[PDB]
C-alpha cells in the first residue's frame, strides 16, 4: 500500500495519485487486462483479507493506511469496463479498445484517478473478427486470464519501504528547525543540519546546526508493511526483496466459440476453382497446393466478393 | 514480451554511489548527479547540491510469457513415422512404423 | 534491440535471462522523483 | 539563460523553473523561490482547502472535489 506518480489525474497535471498503475497485460484473448496499480485491493488497513473493501496510502501530511469499498473503483477507456475481480495490488476487467486505460476512485468529491497512455484492441482469437463471440460457432482453442482471483499468474516482489520525508514534518521557529511529529509517531529525522545528523524522536524535537530547511528531512520507521518495487517510492538502503505475491488471474488454457461464416460456394472449372465469398467481418481466407511448391496464399476477405 | 523492470531508484544524498555490475538480462544501471528529488512529502535528500542518484533497469519475462512466449528451436534430419493399416486376405491388421 | 529475440532464456522460470533492448535511461529531467528511460519496442511483439 | 525548465536562473546559477516559482518549495540555494506571487488567502466565504485554493465552501459537501487536495471531502463536515 503506497503512493505513486502517474503520468496523467482527474486533474490533467500529472500528481501523485494514491492509485498508480505500475503496469498492464492484454493477452487475453477476451479483452480482459490485467492491471498493477499502487493500491491493494480486498485487504483491510490491518491486512486481512476482506474481499469487500480495499486500502491504499493515506495522502496527507500523516501518512497511514485507509479503506474504503471495493465498489468506488472504476476502470475505464473508452467507457467504463465490467471488473472481473481484484486482489492486492491487481485487478482484472473486461474493457472496450482504447488508445488509454484508466482507473478511478469514484469517491464523489475524493474523486482520484490515474491513467497510462496505453493502448488496447479489440483483439480476438481464430480467424473471422467479431464483435462479440456468437453461438452458431465452433469452439476453439484460448487463452483468458481465470476470473478465479486465487489462481496465479506468477509474482513480482516487494522491498520494505524506503524514507518518505514529509515537508509538514519540520517547523522552522526560532531560525533552526524543529522536528514536529505527528502524536505517538516515532519519527526518524536525518539532517545535514552543518553536518550529517541523524536520530530518531517521538516527539517535538529541536535541531542545531543549520537554519533552513533545505538539508533536513524527516520521516518514520514505516518499514512494519512492504511496499511494491515501482519507482514512485525510494528503495530502502536495504532493497534485498522481502518475500514474494502471487499475481492474481492466471492466463489460463480454455475454449472459444468463434463464427463460421456461411460455407463458400464452390464453382468448378478447368484446373481451377472459384470460390464464392461472403462475410460480414474480416475472414482469413488461406490456401496451399499440395504441390513441390505451397503457393501459399492468405488474404483477408470481407464483404461479398470471389 | 520482455517486460522492463526499474527498480527504485537508489539515492546517497551526499556521497558516491557505485555504477556496480549485476547479472540480471540488459542491466544498465547509470548514476546521475543534482537529482534533488521530491516525493509526495516533499524534498527527499540530505543535500541541497551534491546528490548522487543511481537509476536501474533490467528485464525479465512477463507475467503472460507462460503462455504468451515462444520457442525457438533448430530441426533437423526429420524420420517420417507412419500408421500403416494392413488388409490381406480374410485377415486385417494395424501396424505403426517409423 | 527492437527484433525477434529481444529478451532470451533457456527456461521460462531461469533467472538466467540475456537480453538486447538498447534500454537508455536519462537525467531525472523533473522535479517530481522519476526514472526516465526508453528503449526499442519489444522486438517479440513487434516480430508477432 | 533557456535551460532544462525553460525558465529563471536563481542567484546560485541553477535554472529553475517558474512554474515552481510560487509552489512554496525553495527549489535552489539561494534566492530560491522566496519572490512574491498573489495568493490572496481569501476570506472563509470560500474555504481554501491546504494547498491555499479559494473555493467556495458550499461544495465541501457537493460530492466532486473542488481542489487537487481533496479536502472538500473532509468526513468531519462530509
Ligand atoms: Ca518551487
Ligand atoms: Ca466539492
Amino acid at each position: 500500500p503506497y503512493l505513486g506518480f502517474c503520468p496523467y489525474c482527474r486533474h490533467s497535471a500529472p500528481c501523485f495519485s494514491p492509485i498508480k498503475i505500475e503496469n498492464v497485460w492484454d493477452e487475453s484473448d477476451d479483452g480482459s487486462i490485467r492491471i498493477q496499480v499502487s493500491a491493494q485491493f480486498g485487504y483491510d488497513q490491518a491486512g486481512t483479507a476482506d474481499v469487500t473493501k480495499f486500502r491504499y496510502m493515506s495522502y496527507d501530511h500523516d501518512h497511514d493506511i485507509k479503506e474504503d469499498s471495493v465498489k468506488k473503483i472504476a476502470i475505464s477507456t473508452s467507457g467504463p469496463c465490467r471488473r472481473l475481480g481484484h486482489k492486492g495490488y491487481f485487478l482484472l476487467a473486461q474493457c472496450p479498445p482504447g488508445d488509454s486505460v484508466t482507473v478511478s476512485i469514484t469517491s464523489g468529491a475524493s474523486e482520484n484517478s490515474c491513467t497510462v497512455e496505453k493502448k488496447i484492441r479489440r483483439k480476438f482469437v481464430g480467424r473471422e473478427e467479431y464483435l462479440f463471440p456468437p453461438v452458431h460457432g465452433k469452439l476453439v482453442k484460448c487463452h483468458v486470464y481465470d476470473h478465479l482471483k486465487e489462481t496465479s499468474a506468477g509474482y513480482i516482489t516487494m522491498h520494505r519501504p524506503g524514507p518518505h520525508a514529509y515537508k509538514s514534518y519540520l517547523e522552522e521557529a526560532s531560525g533552526e528547525v524543529y522536528i514536529k511529529p505527528p502524536s505517538g509517531k516515532n519519527v526518524t529525522y536525518e539532517c545535514k543540519c552543518g553536518d550529517y545528523s541523524t536520530g530518531i524522536v517521538s516527539t517535538r524535537t529541536k535541531m542545531n546546526g543549520c537554519t533552513k530547511a533545505k538539508q533536513c528531512i524527516a520521516y518514520k520507521s514505516d518499514q512494519t508493511k512492504w511496499v511494491y518495487n515501482s519507482p514512485d517510492l525510494i528503495r530502502h538502503t536495504d532493497h534485498s526483496v522481502q518475500g514474494k505475491l502471487h499475481i492474481p488471474f492466471r492466463l489460463t488454457p480454455t475454449f472459444c466459440p468463434v463464427p463460421l461464416a456461411h460455407t463458400p460456394t464452390v464453382t468448378k472449372w478447368f484446373k481451377g476453382i472459384t470460390l464464392h465469398l461472403t462475410a460480414t467481418r474480416p475472414t482469413l481466407l488461406t490456401t496451399r497446393k499440395l504441390g513441390l511448391r505451397a503457393d501459399a496464399t492468405a488474404e483477408w476477405i470481407t464483404g461479398t466478393t470471389s | 514480451k520482455f517486460h522492463t523492470v526499474i527498480p527504485s531508484p537508489q539515492v546517497k544524498c551526499c556521497g558516491s554511489l557505485e555504477c556496480k555490475a549485476s547479472s540480471k538480462a540488459d542491466y544498465t544501471c547509470r548514476v546521475f548527479g543534482g537529482v534533488y528529488p521530491f516525493m509526495w512529502g516533499g524534498a527527499q535528500c540530505f543535500c541541497d547540491s551534491e546528490n548522487t542518484q543511481l537509476s536501474e533497469a533490467y528485464v525479465e519475462f512477463a507475467p503472460d510469457c507462460t503462455i504468451d512466449h515462444a520457442v525457438a528451436l533448430k530441426v533437423h534430419t526429420a524420420a517420417l513415422k507412419v500408421g500403416l493399416r494392413i488388409v490381406y486376405g480374410n485377415t486385417t491388421a494395424h501396424l505403426d512404423t517409423f | 534491440p527492437g527484433a525477434f529475440g529481444d529478451i532470451q532464456a533457456s527456461s521460462l522460470d531461469a533467472t538466467d535471462i540475456v537480453a538486447r533492448t538498447d534500454i537508455r535511461l536519462l537525467k531525472p529531467s523533473v522535479k517530481n522523483i522519476h526514472v526516465p528511460y526508453t528503449q526499442a519496442v519489444s522486438g517479440y511483439e513487434m516480430w508477432k | 539563460a533557456k535551460c532544462e525548465p525553460s525558465q529563471f536562473q536563481c542567484t546560485n546559477g541553477r535554472c529553475i523553473t517558474l512554474l515552481w516559482k510560487c509552489d512554496g518549495d525553495e527549489d535552489c540555494v539561494d534566492g530560491s523561490d522566496e519572490k512574491n506571487c498573489v495568493k490572496k488567502t481569501c476570506a472563509e466565504s470560500d474555504f481554501v482547502c491546504n494547498n491555499g485554493q479559494c473555493v467556495p465552501s458550499r461544495w465541501k459537501c457537493d460530492g466532486d472535489p473542488d481542489c487537487e487536495d481533496g479536502s472538500d471531502e473532509s468526513p468531519e463536515q462530509c
